[PDB]
C-alpha cells in the first residue's frame, strides 16, 4: 500500500542512501562552478 | 514415482513484511532495547536453518535465493559487456594486439580525476584492464561494437527473467519435498543436460564461428571486410574455401569416415607460433570428447524406467572387512542436512579452481595472452585466491554438520564413530608431523642465513655447494617432454612447453613460454608449502572433530556453534568453540596463499618473462637471481619486496597513482584491524559509560542504548579487517609492477 | 479403445473422460498432483486443441500459393515458396503494399484486441456479454466451455444441434485433423531447411521417380 | 454516487474497491494502487485536473498557428524553436515577471485546497467575491461570466467529464508532438500530410 511503501521508504539505510547521494550531487556540482578554491574571496 | 510437485500460492505478497524488519526472527520481531539488535538483524538474516525446524520451508527459500544470485550475475555480465561496446577500444585492439593495451573504463573530469586517463594507445585514453576480456572476446569471433550490444541487452533480459522466476516459484508455485531429493533424476540431469549438452553447444559454436573468424584475423585481413558469422552458414562455399572437407557435409560422421575431419580436429599439443596459445582444433575435439563422456556419464542412474544403479544400493553394497559396513547409513545423512553438502560441494569447487588457477599459466587457451604479462598474473592470482576461501568454507560448514545435525539415535553411521573413536591419535600424529616439517624446511632457510653472514657460504645449502636436487620432479619433467613418440605416439608435441625439449615461442619480441629448470631453491620452497598446509589441516581438522566434546568440556555441544568462551576456570577457556578454529584457520590460509603467489611471482619474472633480440639471445626481467637469492631470508626481503617496490611507490604524477593510493590506505585498514584483534571488550563498555554520561548532561542520549560489539563480532570485524589489508596491498604492488614493467 | 504405451500411473487419470483420449502419457506431466502455473489438464488440452487448429490453417496456407500458380490460376510473380514471402528476409522478400514492419504492428492491434478479449472468458466464463461492444456484446457470451464457444457468432449454422453422440464425434475429427496439421508443419519446416525448395515441388520428385530420397538429401547443402 | 454498472478501462476486470464511479472520467484505472488513500485522492484530482488545463491550453496554442502558417495566413515561425529567439526584452526577465505573477494565482489556489471556501473574497474590496462551491470548480463573473456552472447533477457531471476526457487527449497529444519534433526534424503539420500522403512508408518505422 500507499503507507507501507511510505513507511518503507522512511528506514534509517534507505534515508541515508538517499540524503548522502543529495548531497554528494550538490558538492560535486558545485564544485564543477567554482573550482580549485583555497580560500573565501567574496569578502 | 519422479512426479513434479508442488503447492500453489503459498505465500501471499505484500509489502507489510518491509516495514516490520526483524519480521523472520521471534526475538527481534519485537523492536530494539539496544543497539546490539541491529547488528544481530544482519548477522541472521540468511540463516534459515535457524527461522524453524522444517526442512521444506528450508528448501523453498533456498531455491528462491540462488534465482536470486543468477540474477544478479547476469547484471554483472550485461553490464561488462555493455561498457565493452560503449567505452573501449577493442577494435582497435583487434588491430594491433602486441602494441596496444586493453582499456574499458573512462572516468569524468572532475576535481583534477582527469589524469587516471592514461595514454594506452589507439587514439583512446583510459584506464588498463587485466580481466583479459578483449583475449575472450577475440577468440569468440567478435569483430564489432554492435555485436556486444546485443550480447549486453540479452544478458539484461535474462537477469530479469531469473528475478520473475525467482518470485513465481517461491510466492506462487512451490516445489514439495519430495521434488529435492530426487537425486539421482537431478544428477541424470547436470550431468548430462547441463554438461554434456552444453560442451556439445559450445563445441559447435567453435566449429561454424570461432576458427574461420580467427583464419581471416591471423591472415591479415582488416576487422570490417571479414565475412559476417551468418555468411559462413547460408554459403558453404565460403567455408569449403578453407577447410575442404565441408563438401561432404556429415556424411562422414555417419558412415564412420571421421579421418575426413582431421583437418579442423587436430591432436596437435603444444602452442600457436602466431598468437602463442592452444590450436583451436584442438579446444574443439576437446570440447567434443568431453561432451560424449558426459552425455554416457548421465545415463548412470534409475529414475522412473527400472533401469540404472541405486545410490542407496551402492553405498550399502560395499561395506567393509572391518567386522561391518562402514558406508550404511551415509544416505538418509546427505538427503536431509543442508549444510553437510554444503561442506562436500565447497570442498571440491575450491579445489577445482587452484587446479584451474595451476593450468592455465602453463598452457595459456587464449590468443594473445601469454605476452599479456598483467593478466596472466591477475588471473593465476584471483583464483588461487577464491579457491582459498572456498576451502576454508567447507570446514566452517563441517562443523556446523557436526553440532546441529549429528545424532546417532536416529541415523548412525559407522565410519564416522570409528574416526570419532581414535580423535586423539590423528590429532598428535598430524602435531608431530607438523613439528617435523617445520624445523626441517624452515631452519634450513634459518642455517644458510647464518652461514652467509658468518662469511662460509662453503656450508649453505645451495648449488654450487651442499646440494639438495628435486630428482623426482626432474625425473618427472623428463617423462613428460619425452612423451610424444612412444607412450603417447598420437600426440605432435608434449602438452607445455615448461615440461622441456628445449625450443622457445616468441610473440613481438617477448617471451610466452620455455623450459621451467627445478633446483635446490625449488626443493626448500616446496617444502615450506607443505608445511604450511599441513598446519592448515591441523588446526581446521582440530575444530572439526572436536566440535562437540573433549577432555575439557564435556558439553561441548550444548553451548553450540558459535559462542565466546565458557568462563575463566578450568585455567582459562577462550577460544574453545569451532567457530573459533575457523577464525584461527582464515589466517594460517593467508599466510599459505601469500607465499604460493610470491614464489609464483619471482620465479616467472626471473627465469620465463623478458625479451629476446634478433639473434635469440634472451634477457629476462629480474636477468635469473632466483636461484642464488632466494634461498636466504635476506634475499626475499632485499631482492624482492625491496627491488620491486619501486614502481608502485613511484607511481604518483601518472595514470598509476591511484595504485599507490590503494596502496598506502590497504596499509593502514590492516594496522587497523589490529586494534580489535589486541584488545577486549569491557575495556570499550567502560568507555563508552563515560561518554554516555556527557550526552545525558545535554539531553540528547538515545533510546537505542549504545553498546560495544559483542566478543565475537570484535574477532569477526578484527580479521575481516586484516585480510582486506593485506590482499589489496599486495593487490597494488602486483598490479603497478606488472603494468609499469611489463 | 487402443491404448497406446499406457503406463500404471496415467491409467488412473485417464479413464476416456475427454475427447480422444487413448492414454499416451509416458511421462506423467498431466498427473493430478501437484498443479500449478501451466501444467494442468483443462490448459494441457486447451493448448493442444489451440495449437492444433492455428496449424490447420497454417499449413493449409502454405501449400495453395505454389500449386494454385502451378496449375496456372496465380501470376507466377506472386507464385512462390512459404519461406520466400517476407516471414524470413534471408530467404528471399516480396513487396507488399505498406511495410513487412508496419504491417506487424498493424496486425498486432487486431490480433492483440481478440486474444486479450478472448482470455478473459478463460477466467471468469460470460463475462464478455456485460459491457456495451457496439451492440455486439449480446452475442459474444459463451457456453461453459472456453474450448468450444458456440453461439450465432462461432456457430452460424447449426450444424451441432439436435444431437449429442454427434458433437463427440466431431471433437474427435477435430483433435485427429488438428494432430495430422501439427506433424505436416513440422515436416515441411524441415524439408524446406533439408532441400531449400518449395514442399508442393518436392511431391513430384518422389512421385514420378522416387529415387531422390532422403539419404541423398542427407549432405545438407546450403 | 457508486455506479457498479459503468464501463471499464478493461472488460471483465473488478474495479479497485476505492473507485466507485463518483468523480467524472471515472473508469476503474488504477493499477499501481497510487490512490488507494483517500488522503492522496484529492492530490491527484486536483494535479491531473490542472495538468489538463495547461496542455489543452499548450496544444490549442500549438497546431493552429501552425496550420495557418501551413496554410499560408500566418507567418508565425516554428513552436520548437520560438523559446530561442529574441524579444523586446531579456529572456531572462520575462521568467521572473511570470514567477511572480503565476506565483501569486498558485499560492491562492494552494489556499482553497487545505482550507475550501476560505479564499473566495476579493482582499481588496470585500464586496465583489467568488460563487463557487466545490474545490477545483470556481464560479463567477471572473471564471464563469455566461454561467453553465450552475446546472442539476446531470448536465454538471456530462461537462465536466467531458473537459477531462479533452484535456487527457490534449495531455498525450502535446507529449506527441515534442516527441515528433525532436525525432523527425520538422514541424507537426507536415508529419499529418506525409502520413496521408504513403499512409505505408511515412511511419516512424521510416527513420
Ligand atoms: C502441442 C503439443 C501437445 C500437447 C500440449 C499435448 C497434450 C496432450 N496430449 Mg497429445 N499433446 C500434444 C501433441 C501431440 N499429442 C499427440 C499424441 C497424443 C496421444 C496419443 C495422447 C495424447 C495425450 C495428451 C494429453 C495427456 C498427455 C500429457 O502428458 O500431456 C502433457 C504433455 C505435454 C504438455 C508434453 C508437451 C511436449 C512439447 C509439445 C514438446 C516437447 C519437446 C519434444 C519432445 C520435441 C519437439 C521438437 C520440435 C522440433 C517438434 C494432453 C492433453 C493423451 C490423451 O489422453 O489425450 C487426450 C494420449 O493418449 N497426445 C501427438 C501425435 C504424435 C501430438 C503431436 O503434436
Ligand atoms: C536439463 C535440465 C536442467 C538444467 C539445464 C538445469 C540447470 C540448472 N539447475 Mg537444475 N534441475 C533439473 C534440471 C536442470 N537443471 C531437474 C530435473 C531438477 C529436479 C531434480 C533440478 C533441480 C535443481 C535445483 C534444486 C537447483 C538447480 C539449479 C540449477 C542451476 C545450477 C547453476 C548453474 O550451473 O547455472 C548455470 C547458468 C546458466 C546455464 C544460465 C541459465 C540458463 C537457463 C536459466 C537454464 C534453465 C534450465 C531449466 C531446466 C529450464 C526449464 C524451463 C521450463 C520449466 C519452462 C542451473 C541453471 C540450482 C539453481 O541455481 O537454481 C536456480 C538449484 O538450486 N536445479
Ligand atoms: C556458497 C557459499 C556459502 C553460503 C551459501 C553460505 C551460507 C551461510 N553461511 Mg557460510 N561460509 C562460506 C560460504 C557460504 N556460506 C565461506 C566461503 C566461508 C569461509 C569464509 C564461510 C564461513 C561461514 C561462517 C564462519 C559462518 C557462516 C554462516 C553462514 C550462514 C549465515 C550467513 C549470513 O547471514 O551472512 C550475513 C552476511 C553478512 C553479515 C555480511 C558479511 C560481509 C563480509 C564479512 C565482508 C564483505 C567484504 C567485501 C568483500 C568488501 C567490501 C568493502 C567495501 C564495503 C568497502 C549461512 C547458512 C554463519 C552461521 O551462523 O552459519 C550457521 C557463520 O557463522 N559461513
Ligand atoms: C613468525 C611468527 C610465528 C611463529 C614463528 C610461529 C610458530 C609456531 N606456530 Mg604460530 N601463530 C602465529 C605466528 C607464529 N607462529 C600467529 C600470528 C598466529 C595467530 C593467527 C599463530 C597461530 C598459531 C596456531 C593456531 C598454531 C600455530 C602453530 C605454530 C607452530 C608450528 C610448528 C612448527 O613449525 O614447529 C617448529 C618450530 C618452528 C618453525 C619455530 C622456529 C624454530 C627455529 C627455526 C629453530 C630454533 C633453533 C634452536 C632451538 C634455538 C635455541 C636457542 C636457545 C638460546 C634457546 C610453531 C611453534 C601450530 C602448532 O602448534 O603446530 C604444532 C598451531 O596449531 N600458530
Ligand atoms: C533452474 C531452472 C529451473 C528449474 C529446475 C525449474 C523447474 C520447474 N519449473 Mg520453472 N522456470 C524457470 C527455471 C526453472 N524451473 C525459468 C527461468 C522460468 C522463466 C521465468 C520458469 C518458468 C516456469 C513456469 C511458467 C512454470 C515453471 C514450472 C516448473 C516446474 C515444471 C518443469 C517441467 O515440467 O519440466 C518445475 C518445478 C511449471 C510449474 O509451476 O509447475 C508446477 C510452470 O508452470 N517454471
Ligand atoms: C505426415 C505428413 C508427411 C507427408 C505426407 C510427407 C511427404 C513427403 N515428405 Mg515429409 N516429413 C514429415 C511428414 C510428411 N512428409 C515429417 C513429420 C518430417 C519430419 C519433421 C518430414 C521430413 C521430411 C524430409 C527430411 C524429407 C521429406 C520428404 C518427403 C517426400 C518423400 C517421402 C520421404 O522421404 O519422407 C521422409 C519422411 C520421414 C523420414 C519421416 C516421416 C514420418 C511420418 C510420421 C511418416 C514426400 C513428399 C523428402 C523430400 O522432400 O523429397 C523430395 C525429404 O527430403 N519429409
Ligand atoms: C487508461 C487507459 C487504458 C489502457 C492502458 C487500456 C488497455 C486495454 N484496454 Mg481499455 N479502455 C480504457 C482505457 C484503457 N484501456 C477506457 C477509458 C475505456 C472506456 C471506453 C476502455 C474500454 C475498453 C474496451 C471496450 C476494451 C478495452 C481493451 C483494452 C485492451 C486492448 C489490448 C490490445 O491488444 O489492444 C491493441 C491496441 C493497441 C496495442 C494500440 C494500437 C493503437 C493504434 C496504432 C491506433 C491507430 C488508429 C488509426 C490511425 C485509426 C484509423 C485507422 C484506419 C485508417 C484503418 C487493453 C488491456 C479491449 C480488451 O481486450 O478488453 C478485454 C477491449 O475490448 N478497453
Ligand atoms: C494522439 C496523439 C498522436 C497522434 C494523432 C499522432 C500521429 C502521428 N504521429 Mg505521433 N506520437 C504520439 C502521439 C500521436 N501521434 C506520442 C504520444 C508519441 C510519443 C510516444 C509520438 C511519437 C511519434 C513519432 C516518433 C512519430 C510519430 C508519427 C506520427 C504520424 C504517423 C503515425 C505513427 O508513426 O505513429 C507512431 C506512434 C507512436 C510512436 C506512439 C503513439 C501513441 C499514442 C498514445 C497513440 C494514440 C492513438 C489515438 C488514441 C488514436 C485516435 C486519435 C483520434 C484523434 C481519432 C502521425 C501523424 C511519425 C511521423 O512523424 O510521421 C510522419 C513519427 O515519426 N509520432
Ligand atoms: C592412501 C592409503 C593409506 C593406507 C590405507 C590402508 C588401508 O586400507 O587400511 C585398511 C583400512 C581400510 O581398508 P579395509 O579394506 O579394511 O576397508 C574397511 C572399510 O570398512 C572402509 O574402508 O584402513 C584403516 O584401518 C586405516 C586407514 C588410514 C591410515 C592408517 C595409517
Ligand atoms: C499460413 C502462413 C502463411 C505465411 O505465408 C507463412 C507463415 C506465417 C509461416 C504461415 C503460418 C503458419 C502457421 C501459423 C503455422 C503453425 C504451426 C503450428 C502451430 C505447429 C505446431 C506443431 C506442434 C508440434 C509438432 C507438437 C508436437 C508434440 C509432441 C511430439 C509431443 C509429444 C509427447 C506427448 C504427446 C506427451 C508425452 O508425455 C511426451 C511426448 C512424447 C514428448
Ligand atoms: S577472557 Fe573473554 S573469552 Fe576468555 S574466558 Fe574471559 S570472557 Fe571468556
Amino acid at each position: 500500500s500507499m503507507r507501507d511503501i511510505k513507511t518503507y521508504l522512511s528506514v534509517a539505510p534507505v534515508l541515508s542512501t538517499l540524503w548522502f547521494g543529495a548531497l554528494a550531487g550538490l558538492l560535486i556540482e558545485i564544485n564543477r562552478l567554482f573550482p580549485d578554491a583555497l580560500s573565501f574571496p567574496f569578502f | 514415482e519422479v512426479k513434479i510437485v508442488v503447492d500453489r500460492d503459498p505465500v501471499k505478497t505484500s509489502f507489510e513484511e518491509w516495514a516490520r524488519p526483524g519480521h523472520f526472527s521471534r526475538t527481534l520481531a519485537k523492536g530494539p532495547d539496544t543497539t546490539t539488535w541491529i547488528w544481530n538483524l544482519h548477522a541472521d538474516a540468511h540463516d534459515f536453518d535457524s527461522h524453524t525446524g522444517d526442512l521444506e520451508e528450508i528448501s523453498r527459500k533456498v531455491f528462491s535465493a540462488h534465482f536470486g544470485q543468477l540474477s544478479i550475475i547476469f547484471l554483472w555480465l550485461s553490464g561488462m559487456y555493455f561498457h565493452g561496446a560503449r567505452f573501449s577500444n577493442y577494435e582497435a585492439w583487434l588491430s594491433d594486439p602486441t602494441h596496444i593495451g586493453p582499456s574499458a573504463q573512462v572516468v569524468w573530469p572532475i576535481v583534477g580525476q582527469e589524469i587516471l586517463n592514461g595514454d594506452v594507445g589507439g587514439g583512446f585514453r583510459g584506464i588498463q584492464i587485466t580481466s583479459g576480456f578483449f583475449q575472450l572476446w577475440r577468440a569468440s569471433g567478435i569483430t564489432s561494437e554492435l555485436q556486444l550490444y546485443c550480447t549486453a541487452i540479452g544478458a539484461l533480459i535474462f537477469a530479469a527473467l531469473m528475478l520473475f522466476a525467482g518470485w513465481f516459484h517461491y510466492h506462487k508455485a512451490a516445489p514439495k519435498l519430495a521434488w529435492f531429493q530426487d537425486v539421482e533424476s537431478m544428477l541424470n540431469h547436470h550431468l548430462a543436460g547441463l554438461l554434456g549438452l552444453g560442451s556439445l553447444s559450445w563445441a559447435g559454436h567453435q566449429i561454424h564461428v570461432s576458427l574461420p573468424i580467427n583464419q581471416f584475423l591471423d591472415a591479415g585481413v582488416d576487422p570490417k571486410e571479414i565475412p559476417l558469422p551468418h555468411e559462413f552458414i547460408l554459403n558453404r562455399d565460403l567455408l569449403a574455401q578453407l577447410y575442404p572437407s565441408f563438401a561432404e557435409g556429415a556424411t562422414p560422421f555417419f558412415t564412420l569416415n571421421w579421418s575426413k575431419y582431421a583437418e579442423f580436429l587436430t591432436f596437435r599439443g603444444g602452442l600457436d607460433p602466431v598468437t602463442g596459445g592452444l590450436w583451436l582444433t584442438d579446444i574443439a575435439h576437446h570440447h567434443l570428447a568431453i561432451a560424449i563422456l558426459f552425455l554416457i556419464a548421465g545415463h548412470m542412474y534409475r529414475t522412473n524406467w527400472g533401469i540404472g544403479h541405486g545410490l542407496k544400493d551402492i553405498l550399502e553394497a560395499h561395506k567393509g572387512p572391518f567386522t561391518g559396513q562402514g558406508h550404511k547409513g551415509l544416505y538418509e545423512i546427505l538427503t536431509t542436512s543442508w549444510h553437510a553438502q554444503l561442506s562436500l560441494n565447497l570442498a571440491m569447487l575450491g579445489s577445482t579452481t587452484i587446479v584451474v588457477a595451476h593450468h592455465m599459466y602453463s598452457m595459456p587457451p587464449y590468443p594473445y595472452l601469454a605476452t599479456d604479462y598483467g593478466t596472466q598474473l591477475s588471473l593465476f592470482t584471483h583464483h588461487m585466491w577464491i579457491g582459498g576461501f572456498l576451502i576454508v568454507g567447507a570446514a566452517a560448514h563441517a562443523a556446523i554438520f557436526m553440532v546441529r545435525d549429528y545424532d546417532p539415535t536416529t541415523r548412525y553411521n559407522d565410519l564416522l564413530d570409528r574416526v570419532l573413536r581414535h580423535r586423539d591419535a590423528i590429532i598428535s600424529h598430524l602435531n608431530w608431523v607438523c613439528i617435523f616439517l617445520g624445523f626441517h624446511s624452515f631452519g634450513l632457510y634459518i642455517h644458510n642465513d647464518t652461514m652467509s653472514a658468518l662469511g662460509r657460504p662453503q656450508d649453505m645449502f645451495s648449488d654450487t655447494a651442499i646440494q639438495l636436487q628435486p630428482i623426482f620432479a626432474q625425473w618427472v619433467q623428463n617423462i613428460h617432454a619425452t612423451a610424444p613418440g612412444v607412450t603417447a605416439p598420437g600426440a605432435t608435441t608434449s602438452t607445455s612447453l615448461t615440461w622441456g625439449g628445449g625450443e622457445l615461442v616468441a610473440v613481438g619480441g617477448k617471451v610466452a613460454l620455455l623450459p621451467i629448470p627445478l633446483g635446490t631453491a625449488d626443493f626448500l620452497v616446496h617444502h615450506i608449502h607443505a608445511f604450511t598446509i599441513h598446519v592448515t589441516v591441523l588446526i581446521l581438522l582440530k575444530g572439526v572433530l572436536f566440535a562437540r566434546s573433549s577432555r575439557l568440556i564435556p558439553d561441548k555441544a550444548n553451548l553450540g556453534f558459535r559462542f565466546p568462551c565458557d568462563g575463566p576456570g578450568r585455567g582459562g577457556t577462550c577460544q574453545v568453540s569451532a567457530w573459533d578454529h575457523v577464525f584461527l584457520g582464515l589466517f594460517w590460509m593467508y599466510n599459505a596463499i601469500s607465499v604460493v603467489i610470491f614464489h609464483f611471482s619471482w620465479k616467472m619474472q626471473s627465469d620465463v618473462w623478458g625479451t629476446i633480440s634478433d639473434q635469440g639471445m634472451v634477457t629476462h626481467i629480474t636477468g635469473g637471481n632466483f636461484a642464488q637469492s632466494s634461498i636466504t631470508i635476506n634475499g626475499w626481503l632485499r631482492d624482492f619486496l625491496w627491488a620491486q617496490a619501486s614502481q608502485v611507490i613511484q607511481s604518483y604524477g601518472s595514470s598509476l597513482s591511484a595504485y599507490g593510493l590503494f596502496f598506502l590506505g590497504a596499509h593502514f585498514v590492516w594496522a587497523f584491524s589490529l586494534m580489535f584483534l589486541f584488545s577486549g571488550r569491557g575495556y570499550w563498555q567502560e568507555l563508552i559509560e563515560s561518554i554516555v554520561w556527557a550526552h545525558n548532561k545535554l539531553k540528547v542520549a538515545p533510546a537505542t542504548q549504545p553498546r560495544a560489539l559483542s566478543i565475537i563480532q570484535g574477532r569477526a570485524v578484527g580479521v575481516t579487517h586484516y585480510l582486506l589489508g593485506g590482499i589489496a596491498t599486495t593487490w597494488a604492488f602486483f598490479l603497478a609492477r606488472i603494468i609499469a614493467v611489463g | 479403445r487402443q491404448l497406446w504405451f499406457a503406463s500404471k500411473q496415467s491409467l488412473t487419470y485417464l479413464d476416456g473422460t475427454l475427447p480422444g483420449d487413448f492414454g499416451f502419457d509416458p511421462l506423467g506431466l498431466s498427473d493430478p498432483e501437484g498443479t500449478g502455473g501451466f501444467i494442468e489438464p483443462r490448459w494441457l488440452a486447451y493448448g493442444e486443441i489451440f495449437n492444433g487448429r492455428t496449424a490447420m490453417m497454417g499449413v493449409v496456407g502454405m501449400i495453395a500459393p505454389e500449386a494454385l500458380g502451378k496449375v496456372g490460376l496465380v501470376p507466377p510473380e506472386t507464385a512462390i515458396p512459404w519461406f520466400q514471402a517476407g516471414a524470413i528476409p534471408p530467404a528471399g522478400t516480396y513487396q507488399y503494399w505498406a511495410d513487412p514492419y508496419t504491417l506487424f504492428v498493424f496486425e498486432m492491434a487486431l490480433i492483440g484486441f481478440a486474444e486479450h478479449r478472448r482470455l478473459q472468458d478463460w477466467y471468469n466464463p460470460g463475462s464478455m456479454g456485460k459491457q456495451y461492444f457496439l451492440g455486439l456484446e449480446k452475442y459474444l457470451g459463451g457456453s461453459g466451455d472456453p474450448a468450444y464457444p458456440g453461439g450465432p457468432i462461432f456457430n452460424p449454422l447449426g450444424f451441432g444441434t439436435k444431437s449429442e453422440k454427434e458433437m463427440k464425434e466431431l471433437k474427435l475429427k477435430e483433435i485427429k485433423n488438428g494432430r495430422l496439421a501439427m506433424l505436416a508443419f513440422l515436416g515441411m519446416s524441415l524439408q524446406a531447411i533439408f532441400t531449400g525448395v518449395g514442399p508442393f515441388q518436392n511431391l513430384l520428385d518422389h512421385l514420378s521417380d522416387p529415387v531422390n530420397n532422403n539419404i541423398l538429401t542427407s549432405l545438407k547443402f546450403h | 454516487a457508486s455506479a457498479p454498472d459503468r464501463p471499464i478501462w478493461f472488460p471483465g476486470s473488478t474495479p479497485p474497491p476505492w473507485l466507485d464511479g463518483s468523480l467524472p472520467g471515472d473508469f476503474g484505472f488504477d493499477p499501481w494502487g497510487l490512490g488507494s488513500d483517500p488522503e492522496s485522492l484529492k492530490w491527484n484530482v486536483q494535479a491531473e485536473l490542472v495538468h489538463c488545463r495547461w496542455a489543452m491550453l499548450g496544444a490549442a496554442g500549438i497546431f493552429i498557428p501552425e496550420l495557418l502558417t501551413k496554410i499560408g495566413i500566418l507567418n508565425t515561425p516554428s513552436w520548437y524553436t520560438a523559446g530561442e529567439q529574441e524579444y523586446f526584452t531579456d529572456t531572462t526577465t520575462l521568467f521572473v515577471v511570470e514567477l511572480i505573477l503565476i506565483g501569486w494565482a498558485e499560492g491562492r489556489r494552494w489556499a482553497d485546497i487545505i482550507k475550501p471556501g476560505s479564499v473566495n473574497t476579493d482582499p481588496i474590496f470585500p464586496n465583489n467575491k467568488l460563487t463557487g462551491t466545490d474545490v477545483g470548480y470556481p464560479g463567477g463573473l471572473w471564471f464563469d461570466p455566461l454561467g453553465y456552472g450552475n446546472a442539476s447533477p446531470e448536465k454538471l457531471k456530462e461537462l465536466r467529464t467531458k473537459e477531462i476526457k479533452n484535456g487527457r487527449l490534449a495531455m498525450l497529444a502535446v507529449m506527441g508532438a515534442w516527441f515528433q519534433a525532436e525525432y523527425t526534424g520538422t514541424g507537426p503539420i507536415d508529419n499529418l500530410f506525409a502520413h496521408l500522403a504513403d499512409p505505408g512508408h511515412a511511419t516512424i518505422f521510416r527513420a
